[PDB]
């Protein structure tokens, strides 16, 4: 085998990630949005 | 006055048109009126004018921007009802 390293030699197979020479499309999954919130939490407000 | 946030909130004559120039609609927005827009906001650097009533025999008051108007009754006129 030659997938696993060893330093004795500098041993070790240069390589590719599968998806990068073909890509993939799936888009993704989104239904739920996503929020950011004033550090407080009601920001605004006017006086009573 | 101004600023991204200054005119996105709630608003307020306590809060927008009162320390700083006050240049237009921030003291027609807080009453939603073009009324006395710009019978009152001459009003925000040199004071009033019309609160000493120029005119006399019973004579209404009409502030302009320069000038004022003065309202008098039948058969009485003038600058300030002189
Ligand atoms: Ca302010
Ligand atoms: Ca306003
Ligand atoms: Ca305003």
């Amino acid at each position: 085998d030659r997938t696993r390293y060893f330093s004795m030699w500098n041993q070790a197979v240069d390589s590719y990630d599968p998806d990068v020479r073909i890509i993939e499309n799936h888009g993704t999954e989104d239904e739920l949005p996503n929020y950011c919130f004033p550090l407080g939490g009601i920001g605004i407000t006017d006086t009573f | 006055a101004n600023s991204f946030l200054e005119e996105m909130k709630k608003g307020h004559l306590e809060r927008e048109c009162m320390e700083e120039t006050c240049s237009y609609e921030e003291a027609r927005e807080v009453f939603e009126d073009s009324d006395k827009t710009n019978e009152f906001w001459n009003k925000y650097k040199d004071g009033d004018q019309c609160e000493t009533s120029p005119c006399q025999n019973q004579g209404k008051c009409k502030d302009g921007l320069g000038e004022y108007t003065c309202t008098c009754l039948e058969g009485f006129e003038g600058k300030n009802c002189e």
